[PDB]
């Protein structure tokens, strides 16, 4: 939930108006380095599934 | 904007130098099948929003 | 219109496909059907078939 | 087992009347074999035999074939349609380099290729070219092959040689060394019973072939191919294809898909790296220590596998299932 | 380099006389070259008493 729901808000998908890292990371308390932390790790989740990679060409 | 007519096509691979020269045209007497490029030529277009 | 354009003038080489419109001299019109090996097709006394 | 009669057939003279023409007799035959045998031999002697035939020709300053050259009485393309009938017997090889150069006026034949101790050539007084002026020159690279049954360049649309230069040009193959094949059957005067024929086999070739090693050939294929009309097992194929990757398929490709400098495609090829599902997995501190690898050849590295969206030195110890 | 062999059969008996055999991997002419041999041996040069 910390990490689906950041990325999601971050690139703002399924909610419309997409935060920044100060709006999301007032939210939840730690700000701006720490989001941007886990919005990096999530990435670093996204290197092996190949459904977003081959959707990408 | 200008369209030009480039080597630098995005979304290409290996594909491209490989008949095409250092500037976007295919060398003559090259062998092509159906999908090759011919003249690698590309058009201007910002926003698209995403 | 503007600016630069490219012609490639490329030459491909077909063969008899199956289904290609061949005729004769005295209207005898006709389209090629199957390819048929040379094994086995008709021929005479000698070796050659037709 | 203990049962029929039957006889068998064998060899009798083989009439060579010229270098193509030939004749095979068979007189050891009843009536219904000597009839029976005649259509399959015919069949597999007209399409499933071997003999050689030129697949390649790479010639100096000609790019395309549809090209000319000075000097030249004939087109490339013409040229081409005339190594087409090139007969060439190798001895103990499946793919082989004829080099032939020749200079000034004259008809250049299939004499003026470089003598092979391998090659035999049947007819060289082929023609080939036609130089006009003295100052011509030509140096083709030909290449010939050992193949069956046809199969043109049309079939190979780009499966044989990734890159395969400019100048080669792709000659259709007519490998069937056999040109026509017809047999009487013909009542044999066998000195011993009365009811006996013999299978007379008219043959001509190109003379890139003899009649013993063609007929010998044929029948061999005949009986290969009836073995399978002995047991009748039915057996079927298992099939059932597995439909579940573990892992990213773009692993599966090799470290060429990456497009990369030469120097460092020559450092994976060292390293034995292969394919990327190595690269993926090796460290900074193992290619530091790769023979001329340096920081352009690293960043080059980090560059390229980032920008696919993997990484550098990552870990996925299930390589490779699973076959 | 040589050939292949046919690998899938199937054999359907219709009862104890009549059956039908199918061969599947096999190439040119080869089907009709083994159905006249296998044909006109079986009309003929088999043995049975009558």
């Amino acid at each position: 939930a910390r990490e689906a729901k950041v990325l999601r808000m971050r690139f703002g998908i399924d909610m419309n108006t997409d935060y920044t890292l100060e709006e999301v990371g007032k939210q939840f308390d730690v700000t701006r380095e720490r989001i941007r932390q886990i919005e990096a790790k999530a990435l670093r989740k996204l290197r092996h599934p190949s459904r977003s990679e081959v959707l990408r060409s | 904007g200008p369209e030009e007519i480039t080597a630098d096509i995005p979304n290409v691979g290996e594909a491209a130098l490989s008949k095409l020269d250092e500037s976007g045209i295919v060398y003559i007497g090259a062998e092509v099948t159906g999908g090759d490029i011919l003249v690698g030529k590309v058009t201007p277009k910002g926003e698209t929003q995403l | 219109g503007v600016l630069k354009i490219v012609k490639v003038y490329l030459a491909v080489k077909r063969r008899i496909q199956p289904g290609d419109k061949m005729a004769g001299r005295h209207g005898n019109k006709g389209v090629i059907s199957k390819i048929n090996p040379i094994e086995d097709m008709p021929y005479d006394e000698n070796g050659t078939p037709v | 087992g203990s049962v029929t009669e039957f006889l068998k057939p064998r060899l009798v003279d083989i009439e060579q009347v010229s270098s193509t023409h030939a004749k095979v007799t068979l007189e050891p035959l009843e009536r219904g074999f000597g009839h029976t045998l005649g259509n399959a031999l015919r069949r597999i002697l007209l399409s499933s035999m071997p003999g050689c035939a030129v697949t390649e020709v790479e010639i100096d300053g000609v790019l395309h074939e549809y090209s000319t050259k000075e000097g030249v009485q004939e087109d490339i393309l013409e040229i081409l349609l005339n190594l087409k009938g090139l007969a060439v017997r190798v001895q103990g090889k499946d793919e082989v380099i004829l080099t032939l150069n020749k200079s000034g006026i004259g008809p250049v034949t299939a004499a003026d290729i470089t003598h092979d101790g391998d090659v035999e050539i049947v007819k060289p007084q082929h023609v080939i070219c036609h130089l006009t002026d003295e100052n011509a020159s030509i140096s083709m690279r030909i290449k010939v092959q050992r193949g069956r049954g046809y199969v043109p360049a049309s079939t190979r649309i780009h499966s044989e040689e990734d890159e395969r230069p400019i100048g080669r040009l792709l000659v259709d193959a007519c490998y069937s060394p056999v040109e026509r094949i017809a047999y009487n059957v013909e009542a044999a005067r066998v000195e011993q019973r009365t009811d006996l024929d013999k299978l007379v086999i008219e043959m001509e070739t190109n003379g890139t072939i003899d009649p013993e090693e063609a007929i010998r050939r044929a029948a061999t294929i005949l009986a290969e191919q009836l073995e399978a009309f002995v047991d009748l097992r039915d057996v079927r194929q298992p099939e059932v294809k597995e439909e579940k990757p573990e892992f990213d398929p773009i692993l599966l490709r090799p470290v060429d898909d990456l497009e990369l400098t030469v120097r460092s495609a020559n450092c994976l090829k060292a390293e034995a790296i292969h394919y990327i599902g190595d690269l993926v997995q090796r460290t900074e501190v193992e290619l530091l220590k790769t023979p001329n690898l340096g920081k352009k050849s690293l960043t080059e590295i980090k560059d390229v596998l980032a920008s696919r969206g993997l990484s550098l030195g990552m870990r996925l110890e299930n390589w490779p299932p699973a076959s």
